[PDB]
DNA sequence: CATCCGTGACACCAGG
DNA sequence: TATAATGGGAGCTGTCACGGATG
């Protein structure tokens, strides 16, 4: 079909590699690619330069790194439950002082993770994505003291674990308090330890009214820089003796070690930019030529004097500023972490190097390379940003990449975060999307990298913005730091231009953030496009301008929800992105090279390249993802077919012809139905099943392990005991379920016996085996069965054993079966739709067709949807989706509308026009006048003032599909609903909730153990919790008996719940309760902090609730 | 100290806190046995005592008492009771409990006001000991551990 | 007798004695072959109960006719194991230590 | 530090050795006294963190040998760049030690896991909040057992006072343990011929009467 | 009604030398239509058998008596050099609508 | 406060 | 009769 | 069992109200 693309905005540049913040990152920090010598002093190069050398005497330093190829590809490290991860030796030369003498070796230091194609990782078999973190620059501050209005607060501060945070303060008795380590001592003394004579300071300070005699003290410069710094280390460490080459050594750790303290770079530069010096290193001192020398503490004083007398130029800072607010992406996460490690494993080497043989000591032998090991594990599998991969949807795991966290290790604890971290700061216009968030305690905490916007070395967003000189806009592109952007008249990317002139008067720009309408002689920049105010998610939504932000966050967040369907569709309105978010998630598979397709497979697809050269490019084929959606490619091309570069070759999943297919296009109605569409519910047509249209495969991975025992092997095997040959119909001649058989609840997918205990048989087992004459087997049914409310077909099953090549289970274990359950899952009542308004609701009633509203030929709806969902929820932008969606319904053909600059009402209404024609014309011609049903609509419209009176039938129908609507007949009467009816095509998604994996019901199973309460959970067959306010619900209610079975029957009454089972069973009523086993959990823990808790009578004799089975 | 599925235990932080105490208090017992000095004795009975401490209230004086290569404080016997995981709020005055469970919602317009309407996959669950009983009571089943086996798998169901 | 009301009082030295079944002498918890429980340690049968229903340690002992009975070649009681939740056991200080509680 | 006992406890422990070096010292051999004691001190820190660092205690010659099985494997991935298989191992051991033998000892050297180690961001989830209780009986098994007990006196009652009572005694329904032919037939005062006989036609009788009800196959799964 | 195919398990399977996946296959064979000639014929068996390099369409499939195919364009498949496709479908009289679920024939 | 912190205090007495 | 400080508490279900 | 060896080392960065301590 025609795609007519509306909108005026020329896209100068276009959307960077969407994965870049991750892939870059991460190319960085390691640095592969690059030859050692070459290797600049960042990520894991700068780590082992900043541990190495280690010292004492011996000598271990470092030469160089490099790192080994993968010993498995991808998708068998997925299979096998590995990680992908590449092995890494570094050489290093041990020497002797006094012996000179050398010995070098390359000593191997574990695995590191390597980072897909895609900017994932692979950790223990599950894809898995670092986060970027969001923080506060390292450097110097200056913020208003909240309780005194006119003095000021002085931070310093280095990076996350690098260094203290230092306060700098006037106190209300005049002299300058530093605060270290919790510690407020007069500034005046390290001056003093710095070597600052009273000479320098009363020169460089005394400009600043009196404040400079706040610094001033006698006791101080009576001291030389020994004594002084002995008195600080007294001062800093209560009982520590304060030895000459202990204080010096505590001082440049805590002020001059680069091994310790540490700014970044760009804390660095900010100092540098701020205080208007320079800086040698990233320190806030040195110890040059046996003293030290001050670096930092001299400007930040001298700023702080400035900013309390009111100097001009010293202003506060606002540290929610985007240009005070840096990321960390996985690259620093990861190499502060092998920094970590490393610093570990220098401990272990001085530890071998004091006591050994001091000479027999090769590098070998003195690097154990566990701690280092365990430390990068431990990054990639318990970190708050190594979160479990979210791949529902290619776009779901680009988001996911993209996302920016204020939580994490060094981050914001939840419950403490204020309104200002989640703040939309102005500085977030083109760097943050100021929409997608989620709702609820994250609010605001949790945010999404915009389209355009990039991560620069220091670690500030930066965004572009084209250059305008006098009034002619360029296309260089400039990108800006909130900082840089601060300095200019930025105008809007709207503004009307004659081809590379500004065409207006006035126009509207950016000042601070600030709104401004300016002239074009004033304009210094100007926007690249509306897309970069935006994320990616909030970009694929039509119509944006016309939606209220609420809404627009929860359509942002829930396209990541969208199921891949087997006839997926891209929306009939796009914005102009589907295409991009396809390429970059490398959801499809596009072409390297211009070529003619050689073979087309349902597998593979090979391709002649102008080289001559024969590439076969295999096809991912039903392969389950995190989430259990399928993720499947399909071929888009044929035997025969010449390509160019980067033309399609086979859809991914979610992907329609390279367009992002997250949903259907269906036929809606905007009306009520019989409050089956009440309260944001939807009404769907049984058609929709029919056609297969909202059908997704979903893959489940079962598991079972055969281990060694105490008692006996455990063996996956046919022989169950005890079932017939019904019961092991599919199982194979091993015990595992064959590939293609349907499993249902109950049914086996892997047999496994294990050997029973000593299970002395009651008298009552012994006489049932002499009444029947069969032998007690020595093991017990120990098989995987499918749970409940699951099943499918089995597409695959997986076997790994002790003994087979290429395979080594974790000790104990026998053999591992994996068994994997496909269901293709068809659109049910309860399972959840959406559009990319924010209109979210759970289908409630599913009509067949003749039961479905019609148009006058006989076409039915495909979904109904209430109009009161509309107003209360001002996201209109849907209601123009679904005009323009019913013009492009006659007209056939799809629309790209960009946001903030796309379809207007009046070129809606022209395509509208055409369609009616196509519409009425038709009928007009095969002969066929208006409806008698049509003409009773027309005067009840007329009534309404939707059409004029006095025109013809087609007139007035005209005009109501010109506004949209149409007449519509009532599927059950005939009759015709009263009024003209909006109906148009709408993009609808069926997001991951589906009621399929939600039912869930029990009436009795495990308990826990020491409180013997049900498990809680559909996957430990749990019962629901009735939690305190529940209890306060019977309790109002009076409902005194059902929360007393609540508390006693149904939990945790051992006697209670057995004995009211097996009245049920009986046909007897429930007895009454007893003592429910958490009180005498409570009663035995307070006795066991030496506390007597005594049940008594009303006498006050003791009651033994124990029984007698406590008391000697 | 229980063995998890996949035979490797799994035990409570009590038990590392009790052997803490136990082993410090042996090493008391024997310190005084022998002659031991005053510094060495002071020291231990010291460490006896925080040993209490962590027992009872971890955290409560002093730095918390971890396992190793760990950040996380052990779970003593005062954070047993208190909070919102506390033995009380979690367990006392609330609980999970049987014969429940839980679904997606759906409007039903034909219902009337005392009605809802509940899928039969969770009623014969909810109501199973009552089901068993009735398909004893008709010819369904011969007895109620028949009618159990006979409800186990869903194709057995008619 | 019909609960009606919940006292709790400090408990004296003695009181505590009272309600062990065994001072735990030992740290050991369980051994590391035979997966049962060490004797002196923090879950000896011999102290806290059987871990089987009216089943002593070694085996002497193995049905409810014998109840309350203590084996002589074990020193495990034969009852049900669920005494196992209830019974306490104590821990003689050499020098006596604060409630902290009562402290802090 | 770090092998599992606090600082104090190696300090106190370190103390216990130097009481013992103090005690051993011998002043002739001209030797300081740091020289014998640091032996002693070394000695007592290594038997305490031999001792009690497992919550399940290992004897200490064994956590000698699981000590040496890591160092070993430590050796061969720095020799080989990848973990070593149970084999490389075996290998590197020396003889008597299998594939086998390596396995069974690093399954006899595993230490426990908290059952209070946290699930999830949120702090509401413990890993022992999923450990279901497997000792107590279920209601539904305490059930089955009433029922089956009821179900057996019922087909019980169907013979004669005397061979129930026999079967009964027979299989430990009268008192826990189940008695011998000598013991029931000078308990009924006949031959044990004659009480075998009426246990047999008593068995006989239940057979019968199971075949024709068929009122406790169930029972035996 | 009811599809087989040789070599093929399940309904998640792909053939070689076929560019349409099994899934693809069935969604195409839902839209065949037969019609039946004799009033009182119920079932039929439609035997396809193809191979080389050919767009299989609803022609391909081997007559039966008394069973015409109204819409033999329909494509089927796309098999290329040594793809082979060898289907038994069935088609049965029904009414309404029946899922696959319901019937499982 | 810190009982390392003590003990180191109480050794370097003798 | 003030300020300073140590210690409490900070929604529910679901899945984790 | 014996050369001599003699004081550690992280820490890493809410928000409020309340009751008790101190100053
Ligand atoms: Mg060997
Ligand atoms: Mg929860
Ligand atoms: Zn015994």
């Amino acid at each position: 079909m025609e795609i007519k693309r509306f909108g005026r905005i020329r896209e100068v540049i276009p959307l960077p590699p969407l994965t870049e913040i991750q892939v870059e990152s991460y190319r960085r920090a390691l640095q592969a690619d690059v030859p050692p010598e070459k290797r600049e002093n960042v990520g894991i190069q700068a780590a082992f330069r900043e541990t190495f050398p280690i010292e004492e005497g011996l000598v271990l330093d470092f030469l160089e790194y490099r790192l080994g190829e993968p010993p498995f590809p991808q998708d068998e490290c997925r299979e096998k439950d590995l990680t992908y991860q590449a092995p890494l030796y570094a050489r290093l030369q041990l020497i002797h002082k006094d012996t000179g003498l050398i010995k070098e070796d390359e000593v191997f230091l574990g695995h590191i993770p390597l980072m897909t194609e895609d900017g994932s990782f692979i950790i223990n078999g599950a894809d898995r994505v670092i986060v970027s973190q969001i923080h506060r620059s390292p450097g110097v501050y200056f913020t208003p003291d909240p309780a005194r209005p006119g003095r000021y607060i002085a931070s310093i501060i280095p990076l996350p674990k690098r260094g203290p945070w230092i306060d700098l303060e006037v106190e209300p008795n005049g002299v300058v308090s530093m605060k270290v380590n919790k510690r407020k001592f007069p500034l005046v003394l390290l001056l003093r330890v710095l070597g600052y004579d009273q000479e320098t300071l009363a020169r460089e300070l005394g400009a600043y009214g009196e404040l400079v005699q706040g610094l001033m003290d006698e006791s101080v410069f009576a001291m030389r820089p020994e004594e002084a710094l002995i008195r600080l280390f007294t001062l800093l460490r209560p009982g520590d003796p304060p030895k000459r080459d202990k204080a010096v050594a505590y001082v440049y750790g805590l002020i001059a070690d680069p091994r310790r303290y540490d700014l970044g770079e760009a804390g660095r530069y900010k100092a540098e930019e701020k205080l208007g010096i320079r800086l040698s290193g990233r320190t806030l001192a040195r110890f040059e030529d046996g003293e030290f020398k001050d670096e930092v503490f001299l400007p930040t004083l001298r700023y702080l004097f400035a900013l309390t007398a009111g100097v001009p130029g010293h202003e506060v800072d606002d540290i929610d500023h985007l240009g005070n607010r840096r990321i960390r992406t996985v690259g620093e996460l990861m190499t502060d972490q092998f920094r970590v490690g490393l610093a570990r494993l220098a401990r272990g080497v001085r530890e071998r190097m004091l006591m050994g043989s001091e000479d027999s000591l090769t590098p070998a032998k003195l690097v154990n390379s566990r701690p280092l090991e365990a430390a990068i594990r431990e990054f990639f599998s318990r970190s708050q940003l190594s979160q479990f991969k979210d791949e529902t949807n290619p776009l779901s795991s680009l988001r996911h990449k993209r996302r920016i966290s204020a939580l994490g290790p060094g981050g914001l604890t939840r419950e403490r975060a204020g309104f200002d971290v989640r703040d939309v700061h102005r500085t977030h216009y083109g760097r943050i999307c100021p929409v997608e968030t989620p709702e609820g305690a994250n609010i605001g905490l949790i945010t999404s990298l915009a389209a355009y916007a990039r991560v620069d070395e220091l670690g500030f967003i930066r965004t572009p913005y084209r250059r305008v000189v006098g009034g002619v806009v360029t296309d260089e592109v400039v990108y800006m730091t909130a900082t840089e952007e601060d300095r200019y008249t930025i105008a809007q990317a709207n503004t009307p231009l004659e081809g590379n002139r500004i065409a207006a008067e006035r126009v509207v720009a950016r000042r601070k953030g600030e709104p401004v309408i300016v002239s074009p002689e004033e304009v210094e920049f100007m926007d690249v496009s509306p897309k970069q105010v935006f994320s990616v998610n909030t970009n694929l939504i039509p119509f944006l301008e016309h939606d209220d932000a609420n809404r627009a966050l929860m359509g942002s967040n829930m396209q990541t929800q969208a199921v891949p369907l087997i006839r997926a569709q891209a929306p009939v309105v796009m914005t102009g992105l589907e295409e991009r978010v396809v390429r970059d998630s490398l959801a499809a598979l596009y072409a390297e090279e211009d070529g003619e397709v050689a073979k087309v497979d349902g597998n593979r697809i090979v391709v002649r390249y102008e080289d001559g050269r024969l590439v076969e490019y295999p096809l991912r084929r039903f392969y389950r993802s995190n989430q259990g959606t399928a993720l499947d490619q399909r071929p888009r091309v044929v035997v025969g077919q010449r390509v160019r570069k980067g033309d399609l070759l086979a859809d991914g999943p979610a992907s329609e012809n390279g367009f992002l297919a997250l949903g259907q296009n269906v036929l809606v109605a905007i009306m009520p139905f019989d409050g089956y569409n009440f309260e944001d519910a939807i009404v769907i047509s049984e058609e929709l099943l029919k056609r297969d249209f909202y059908t997704s495969i979903h893959i489940e991975r079962y598991e079972i392990e055969a281990r060694d025992t105490k008692l006996g092997p455990e063996r996956i095997t046919r022989d169950i005991p005890h079932l017939s040959e019904a019961a092991l119909r599919d199982l194979d001649e091993e015990g595992v379920v064959r590939i293609g058989a349907e499993v249902k609840p109950g049914d086996i997918l892997v047999g496994r016996t294990s050997f029973k205990g000593e299970s002395e048989p009651t008298p009552e087992e012994r006489l049932l085996r002499s009444i029947f004459g069969e032998k007690a087997r020595d093991v017990k049914d120990t098989s995987l069965r499918v749970p409940p409310g699951e099943g499918g077909i089995v597409v695959r099953t997986v076997r790994l054993r002790r003994g087979d090549p290429g395979v080594e289970l974790k000790p104990g274990v026998r053999e591992v079966v994996r068994v994997y359950v496909a269901q293709k899952r068809k659109l049910q009542v309860g399972d959840k739709l959406a559009n990319r308004h924010g209109n979210k609701g759970v289908v409630a009633k599913i009509l067949p067709v003749e039961d479905m509203p019609h148009l006058p030929d006989g076409t039915p709806v495909d979904v109904i949807l209430n109009p009161l969902g509309v107003p209360s929820r001002m996201n209109l932008g849907q209601i123009l989706e679904t005009h323009l969606g019913l013009a492009g319904y006659f007209l056939g053909q799809r629309y790209i509308s960009p946001i903030f600059d796309g379809a207007k009402e009046p070129e809606i209404k022209e395509l509208l026009a055409q369609a009616f024609e196509v519409y009425f014309g038709k009928r007009k011609g095969e002969g066929f006048g208006v409806d008698k049903r049509e003409v009773e609509v027309l005067r009840r419209a007329e009534k309404l003032g939707l059409v004029t009176p006095g025109k013809t039938p087609e007139e007035q129908l005209k005009e109501l599909f010109l506004q949209g609507k149409v007449v519509l007949y009532d599927g059950r009467t005939g009759e015709p609903i009263e009024g003209p009816i909006v109906v148009g095509q709408m993009f609808i998604m069926k997001l991951y909730h589906m009621v399929e994996d939600k039912m869930h019901a029990r009436s009795t199973g495990p308990y826990s153990l020491i409180t013997q309460q049900p498990l809680g959970g559909k996957a430990q067959f749990g019962g629901q919790r009735f939690g305190e306010m529940e209890v306060w619900a019977l309790e109002a209610y009076g409902a005194a008996h059902t929360l007393q079975e609540m508390l006693t029957l149904k939990s945790d009454d051992i006697e209670g719940r057995n004995a009211a089972y097996e009245a049920i069973i009986k046909g007897e009523d429930v007895p009454e309760p007893s003592v429910p086993e958490s009180f005498r959990v409570l009663v035995k823990e307070l006795q066991a902090l030496a506390l007597d808790v005594q049940t008594l009578d009303e006498k006050d004799n003791p009651v033994d609730i124990f029984e007698g089975l406590a008391s000697k | 100290m229980v063995q998890v599925d996949g035979g490797r235990f799994a035990t409570s932080d009590l038990n590392d806190l009790y052997r803490r105490l136990i082993n410090r208090n042996n090493r008391l017992k024997k310190l005084l046995a022998q002659g031991a000095p005053e510094i060495i004795i002071r020291n231990e009975k010291r460490m006896l005592q925080e040993a209490v401490d962590a027992l009872l209230d971890n955290g409560r004086r002093g730095a918390p008492v971890t396992n190793p290569g760990s950040d996380r404080p052990l779970r003593s016997l005062t954070d047993i009771l208190s909070g919102k995981q506390g033995r009380f709020r979690q367990n006392l005055l609330g609980k999970r409990v049987d014969y429940s469970g839980r679904s997606v919602i759906v409007v039903g317009p034909q219902l009337k006001l005392h009605q809802c309407g509940l899928p039969k996959r969770m009623a014969l669950e909810l109501f199973k000991p009552f089901l068993l009983k009735k398909m004893e009571e008709k010819g369904i089943a011969p007895n109620v551990k028949a009618a159990r086996r006979m409800l186990e798998r869903q194709r057995d169901i008619k | 007798k019909e609960v009606r009301k919940v006292r709790i009082a400090l408990a004296s030295p003695e009181k505590i004695r009272s309600w062990s079944y065994g001072e735990v002498e030992k740290p050991e918890t369980i051994n590391y072959r035979t997966l049962k429980p060490e004797r002196d340690g923090l879950f000896d049968e011999r102290i806290f109960g059987p871990i089987k229903d009216y089943e002593c340690a070694c085996g002497k002992y193995k049905r409810q006719r014998f109840e309350g009975k203590v084996c002589e070649r074990c020193g495990v009681e034969v009852t049900k194991s669920i005494v196992r939740r209830y019974r306490m056991g104590h821990i003689e200080l050499a020098t006596p230590a604060a409630h902290i509680w009562f402290v802090k | 530090t770090g092998r599992g006992l606090s600082f104090l406890d190696l300090i106190q422990e370190g103390n216990q050795g130097l009481i013992r070096a103090v005690e051993k010292f011998e002043y002739k051999r001209r030797f300081k006294f740091s020289t014998y004691a640091t032996w002693w001190i070394r000695q007592a820190i290594n038997r305490a963190i031999a001792d009690q660092a497992r919550t399940i205690r290992i004897p200490v010659h064994m956590v000698e040998t699981i000590n040496k099985l890591s160092r070993t494997a430590r050796q061969l991935q720095q020799e080989l760049g990848r973990e070593p298989t149970y084999e490389e191992i075996a290998e590197a051991m020396g003889p008597g030690w299998d594939a086998k033998r390596v396995e069974e000892t690093l399954k006899i050297a595993q230490e426990p896991v908290s059952l209070e180690t946290p699930i999830g961001d949120e702090k509401d989830s413990f890993y022992g909040d999923f450990i279901p209780d497997e000792h107590l009986p279920s209601p539904v098994d305490a059930a089955t057992q009433s029922l089956l007990s009821e179900e057996l006196e019922k087909a019980l009652s169907k013979l004669s006072e005397r061979e129930a009572m026999v079967l009964k005694l027979r299989k430990g329904l009268i008192d826990g343990r189940e008695h011998t032919l000598e013991e029931v037939g000078a308990f009924f005062g006949v031959t044990r011929e004659r009480i075998r006989q009426i246990e047999n036609k008593a068995l006989r009788k239940l057979k019968y009467h199971e075949s024709r009800t068929r009122k406790l196959r169930d029972f035996l799964d | 009604t009811s599809v087989y195919i040789e070599d093929v398990l399940h309904e998640f399977s792909t053939i070689p030398g076929v560019k349409e996946d099994v899934v693809e296959i069935i969604l195409n064979l839902k839209e065949l239509v037969v019609r039946f000639l004799n009033p009182s014929l119920q079932t039929v068996t439609l035997l396809l058998k193809a191979e080389g390099p050919k767009e299989v369409k609803a022609r391909d499939f081997l007559p039966v008596a008394d069973v015409e195919i109204m819409n033999p364009d329909l494509h089927i498949a796309t098999l290329e050099e040594g793809g082979r496709l060898n289907m038994e479908v069935r088609v049965d009289r029904g009414v309404g609508y029946v899922p696959a679920e319901k019937h499982g024939i | 406060s810190d009982p390392v912190r003590q003990y180191l205090h109480e050794i370097g007495q003798v």
